């Protein structure tokens, strides 16, 4: 018969993670956009969906 | 409590650019409740370092104005973008070029030509036509606006007070442009 597929994936006993730093790298405890300057100093609210 | 004050950071604001109003430190504090003398004297003599630094980096970075947070910045105070001269090479210079057209010669493809010796190229600048006003970047606000250590605070005169540091003020109508 013709068909269509169909993928997901399937994940389980971890969640996902997205790290502060520029590129994604864990590089420390602190990161590299962390002890910027900015952030430090100043205060941003975030507005997420 | 007055003394050794948490200072207020301000809050940026990407659209217009201006300080969107300070707030307390709300998001460093040590929990030093549960401890004794030996560290509640040692916390407060922490705070009273980033309390004298901040003072130490507001002197040597920011731009010494009265009003803070203002509505308008003017433009020698903004950081603006000078590039160089764009140097622009032209190809053929046409003083002679529809001289050789009109010989005959229907040109195609495309010194720098063979018929002509000379190639002039023109430079023209690069900068805009005025400076910009009314809003500093990102960089600006990483540079000024430190976070305002306000000692014994909130201890004068109505209009005495920042005002500014409602974040809902503004800094040239004595009044909240509310829901109108």
């Amino acid at each position: 018969v013709p068909s269509l597929t169909q993928k997901k994936f399937l994940c389980d006993r971890t969640m996902w993670r997205i790290p502060f730093s520029s590129n994604f790298m864990s590089m420390g405890a602190l990161t590299d956009l962390g002890q910027n300057m900015l952030y430090a100093n100043s205060a941003h609210a975030l507005d997420m969906t | 409590s007055k003394e050794i004050p948490t200072p207020y950071m301000w809050s940026y604001q990407p659209q217009m650019g201006l300080a969107a109003g300070a707030s307390q430190d709300y998001s460093s504090r040590m929990n030093w409740l549960s401890a004794g003398p030996h560290m509640i004297g040692r916390v407060n003599g922490i705070r009273a370092t980033r309390n004298q630094i901040l003072l130490e980096q507001a002197a040597l970075t920011s731009t010494p104005r009265s009003q803070l947070n203002p509505p308008n910045w003017p433009a020698v105070q903004v950081y603006q973008e000078n590039p160089a001269p764009t140097t622009v090479l032209l190809p053929r210079d046409a003083e002679a070029e529809v001289q050789m057209t009109n010989s005959g010669a229907q040109l195609a493809g495309g010194g720098r030509s063979s018929f002509t010796p000379r190639q002039a190229y023109l430079t023209l600048q690069s900068s805009s036509s005025q400076p910009r006003s009314g809003g500093i970047g990102t960089l600006q606000f990483v540079e000024e606006f430190v976070p305002s250590v306000y000692f014994n605070p909130f201890s004068g005169a109505p209009g005495l007070y920042p005002d500014d540091f409602i974040p809902n003020y503004d800094a040239v109508s004595e009044s909240v442009d509310g829901y109108d």
